[PDB]
């Protein structure tokens, strides 16, 4: 199985630009396959305080990861989603202040970034230099709260 | 070429910065017993043999020595090679010092120097037999198997 | 005697011709030879 | 052109020594100036598209 | 480059190990982030594993992470090598007259004598003890402000 | 009966003719605050052990625990070992001496040590965070179970192994401002990062091998915080903007170092036989986890006894007695205490090598006995 | 319309520690029928 | 597609085989760049290499 992935794979290169645009965003994946499960495994919570949502981005979060790297385990799937931060748009609220998605998608790349902005004391120094501290620019929003305030 | 003034005036970019050819990063220096020096890390694939990768090192600096600039001389620092010649060689000779010593033991107790000739025969007989059967269950020579025939 | 910082290597066809190698694959066949036919004949100068 | 015409000098120990690869050709350069190209307001982005 | 371990775990380090996952004969895996702004993951097979085969599979996970890397990393260039991780040797360059510096031997190293090395069979990894050349410019904020630039 | 005694007493690293000095400092120090203890060492090296050692070539800003500008290597390269006769003139020596010799330099954490071969026999450990916390919750469980380290033993030293928290600079930017004076919040980071990180532009060719392009300020204007006040910013109609029209500023903590253990946050801590009450030593929710020498180890007489039953039936079949074979086997104790009592009057241990050897004269014994007992 | 009728993946956030995903897509309200299409608006400064 | 042979060999040639280390059981490398706007890199293994 190893060498016929490995000659489907060097085969696959040759009609890999071929594709339109997938090329990019992750796409071709090359990987063995089997076609049933071993097994799955439930998770359920008797005391009434988590939902469908809840379970499974505890599952996605906290144990998808480790079970996907256990010994012999292949293809983990799951049964649900990870959490993420959903924006509801409203049609009838932009439209009262002439605004686009584009608008709210520009805002929220633009008030939500990683900078990675240098550090002062840095080489090559002056002599004399007794400062290595680094600079933290802004960082990634964390609450929804947060994202509110856009 | 940045801008033109007014009046007609050329900003350059040397009017602005100071060009220099310098490094790609300061971080790093190294000195070799005070003055200074540069040097490579060479480090070692998974699976490949120590001492003919050093031997191909060697052997590489060995052809671009000549094409050198006016007195650039290299110099080898710490190198975990010597050590492994100097033992598997040094483990190698306290066992020919043995077969003298028993070819004289024995003829100490019997003292016929015709009947003496026949287990110096023997063993290094089996001593090169030991290795062909080395090099057909695909061994290598090494401390342990060095010490396991002496 | 080429100008300074100018070198030669052989590739292609005279690069393995230079790198091995032929006496001495049948120098040892020479005696493997001997030394079977002087097990055959029991004696030594038979083989020659 | 060293090498060559330079082992020539020995027929009857090397033959039909020849260079295997092209020589040089003439070319068209063409130059941008960018102190006339800023001045009446053209980009050398747009001019190296074109 | 010019970036902090908070800012390079988050946008370089889970990102990356997010995707390590269904890769045969794996114990362990580990990364570092630090302050210059490098990561560093390692990921430990079974005893009797084929490396290059690990490499080839980790390789594979690793091309479905790239397009979410960002651009100064992909400009930077990730890398993937099966090394060990104590130096087989380390080569040293020095100058006995005194014509050059620091930078004028590491950029020699680098520049003529460090690729030669890198492609001789059985070196996974070339640590290089020093920076080779780059037209760098030094700009001067007062002249920047004066001419009315950034 | 004495065998026995013997045989629970006992308990190679060679010089390999080289050996290594790790340096690093507190967090924070300069460059040349780290070359000033590298040529210490250097000239230590160089002038007190001038009959051992041949070269050093010491390198600054590079280490194996990680890079940085504070830490630092210098390899060392010693005479041989013909050439350097003694006990006190091994590695196994000149790296206790220098080592013994550098806690004199303050604020510093020197050590001269030598590898073994393969992978110090201690006990690696991992402290995962497995629920969620953050960062101070195990940096506050990190030192609680450290400090939990007095009892004493494989124990004794044990510490981290990453780099404690060190003050950084945060930059803090107003949007609104920035936007009412018409500034671009790209503009604004591309010239933050710009000059002071640098910044790749392309490439440029220098003697026919392609090179890259740096920009970034000159280090005469990017050396203190006082220098924010310098840089300024184009706004929309025309004019520059100073950083104070747009910003704020304060010193706050951060970490340099951050390590990840299969995937979770974690920090890793570096007469006995290996810690097995180490794990039950308990906060929120962190787990335990052991690595490298230590998951190794942890993942003899069980062969050793099949086989010495299977040269009884061996022996067996040899003699046709189901009682001759006992004599054969009955030697096996005599030849073993050459061996113990030698071990055990040189202080040998019980290395693969002396453990061997055992059982060759033990295999040579019974050589010895079977070919009388045959002819008797 | 993509970003109103499939959803679009903007970019990453923070959750107690681990990287997740930020979408933006329209209420489940207003995309359920055809006659939904004229009630998206996209601007010239008038929106049509 | 456009560029020649100085263009070729410096932009993609030199690029890509700075990158090729750390391949098993290597003899030689060597490359063409041509005027039509193609470039040519050829590597060569060890017999017996899979």
């Amino acid at each position: 199985a190893d060498i016929a992935q490995v000659q489907v794979q060097n085969k696959l290169q040759l009609a890999m630009p071929l594709l339109p645009q997938e090329v990019q965003q992750q796409g071709v994946s090359v990987e063995k396959s089997s076609s049933s499960f071993l097994m799955v495994v439930g998770v359920i919570n008797t005391d009434g305080t988590m939902t469908q949502e809840d379970i499974s981005d505890y599952v996605a979060a906290n144990m998808k990861d480790a079970i996907s790297r256990t010994s012999g385990v292949g293809d983990v799937q799951l049964f649900g989603s990870q959490y993420a931060m959903r924006i509801w748009m409203n049609p009838n609220e932009l439209n009262k202040f002439q605004l686009t998605p584009v608008d709210v998608i520009t805002a929220i790349k633009a008030q939500n970034a990683q900078v990675a902005a240098g550090q002062l004391g840095g080489t090559p120094p002056v002599k004399g230099q007794q400062l290595n501290a680094s600079i933290i620019a802004q960082t990634r929003l964390t609450s929804t709260e947060e994202f509110g305030k856009i | 070429l940045l801008k033109v003034n007014q009046d007609g005036s050329r900003v350059l970019l040397r009017d602005v910065a100071k060009i220099e050819l310098g490094g790609e990063n300061y971080d790093i220096i190294a000195e070799f017993n005070g003055q200074p020096a540069s040097g490579l890390g060479i480090k070692l694939a998974t699976g490949a043999n120590a001492l003919d990768t050093a031997a191909a090192i060697r052997a590489e600096l060995a052809k671009m020595e000549p094409f050198f600039p006016s007195g650039l001389k290299i110099v080898y620092p710490y190198d975990t090679t010597p050590f492994v010649k100097i033992s598997i060689h040094e483990v190698v000779k306290t066992l020919v010092e043995a077969i003298i010593l028993v070819f004289l033991v024995m003829y100490l107790f019997l003292q016929n120097f015709r009947a003496t000739l026949i287990p110096t025969i023997a063993v290094p007989v089996v001593l090169l037999g030991t290795f062909a059967v080395l090099a057909a269950f695909g061994f290598s020579i090494n401390t342990l198997t060095m010490f396991g025939m002496v | 005697k080429l100008p300074t910082g100018v070198g030669y290597d052989w590739t292609g066809m005279s690069y393995q011709e230079r790198l091995s190698q032929a006496p001495s694959l049948y120098a040892i066949s020479l005696i493997v030879v001997f030394l079977c036919l002087a097990a055959l004949y029991e004696s030594w100068s038979i083989p020659f | 052109n060293q090498l060559l015409a330079e082992a020539a000098k020995h027929p009857d120990m090397l033959t039909s020594v020849r260079p295997n690869g092209l020589e040089d050709t003439p070319q068209f350069k063409i130059d941008i100036d960018q102190e006339k190209a800023q001045a009446l307001g053209v980009s050398i982005n747009d001019i190296n598209t074109t | 480059p010019g970036a902090d371990a908070k800012t390079v775990q988050d946008t370089v380090t889970q990102v990356i190990e997010q995707n390590m996952n269904g890769i045969d004969n794996l114990m362990y895996m580990s990364s570092n982030s630090d302050s210059t702004g490098t990561v560093q993951i390692t990921l430990t097979f079974e005893s009797g594993t084929d490396a290059d085969i690990a490499q080839v599979q980790v390789q594979n996970k690793l091309q479905l992470a790239m397009p979410l890397l960002p651009q100064e990393v992909q400009q930077q260039g990730v890398s993937v090598e099966k090394s060990s991780s104590s130096f087989l040797m380390v080569v040293g360059v020095i100058n006995t007259d005194g014509t050059m510096t620091q930078e004028d031997i590491s950029d020699y190293v680098a520049a003529n004598m460090k690729d030669a090395i890198s492609r001789t069979s059985g070196v996974g990894d070339v640590q290089l003890f020093g920076s080779q050349y780059a037209m760098r410019i030094w700009m001067n904020p007062n002249e920047l402000n004066k001419f009315q630039l950034t | 009966v004495g065998m026995a005694y013997l045989f629970v007493r006992l308990p190679p690293d060679e010089d390999q003719g080289v050996f290594m000095t790790m340096v690093q400092l507190p967090a924070g120090a300069t460059q040349e605050r780290t070359q000033k203890v590298l040529n210490e060492v250097t000239h230590y090296y160089l002038t007190k052990e001038k009959n051992n050692v041949e070269s050093v070539f010491a390198v600054n800003g590079f280490g194996f625990a990680g890079r940085g500008q504070n830490t630092g290597i210098a390899f060392v390269s010693l005479k041989d070992w013909a050439d350097r006769p003694g006990e006190e003139n091994k590695v196994e020596a000149i790296t206790m001496r220098a080592t013994r010799a550098f806690s004199q330099i303050k604020d510093a954490m020197v050590f001269a040590f030598n590898l073994p071969a393969i992978v110090a026999t201690g006990f690696d450990f991992e402290l995962i965070d497995q629920a969620g916390l953050g960062h101070e919750k195990l940096t506050q469980a990190r030192n609680q179970l450290l400090a939990e380290a007095a009892k004493h033993d494989m124990l004794t030293s044990v510490r981290p192994n990453g780099l404690e928290d060190t003050p950084q600079f945060k930059i803090d930017i107003d949007q609104e401002k920035a936007q009412a004076l018409g500034v671009s919040i790209n503009d604004i980071n591309t010239t933050l990062g710009a000059a002071w990180g640098g910044s790749y532009v392309n490439d440029f060719i220098d003697r026919g091998r392609v090179k890259k392009v740096y920009v970034m300020s000159e280090a005469k204007y990017r050396m203190l915080p006082d220098d924010i006040g310098d840089w300024y910013v184009r706004a929309a109609d025309g004019q520059m903007v100073p950083f104070s029209a747009f910003s704020s500023s304060r010193w706050e903590y951060g970490s340099p170092r951050l390590e990840r253990y299969n995937g979770l946050p974690s920090m890793e801590i570096l007469e006995a036989m290996e810690l097995m009450e180490q794990l039950a030593s308990l906060p929120t929710g962190v787990g335990y986890d052991w690595t490298g020498m230590s998951y190794q180890e942890r993942l003899a007489p069980s062969l050793y006894a099949i086989s010495l039953i299977v040269v009884f039936l061996c022996l067996a079949a040899l003699y046709e007695s189901w009682s001759i074979p006992f004599s054969v086997m009955l030697v096996v104790p005599l030849g073993v205490i050459g061996a113990l009592l030698a071990a055990t009057f040189r202080g040998l241990t019980n290395d693969v090598y002396f453990q061997v050897g055992l059982l060759t004269t033990i295999g040579l014994s019974a050589k010895n006995a079977i070919l009388i007992v045959e002819f008797a």
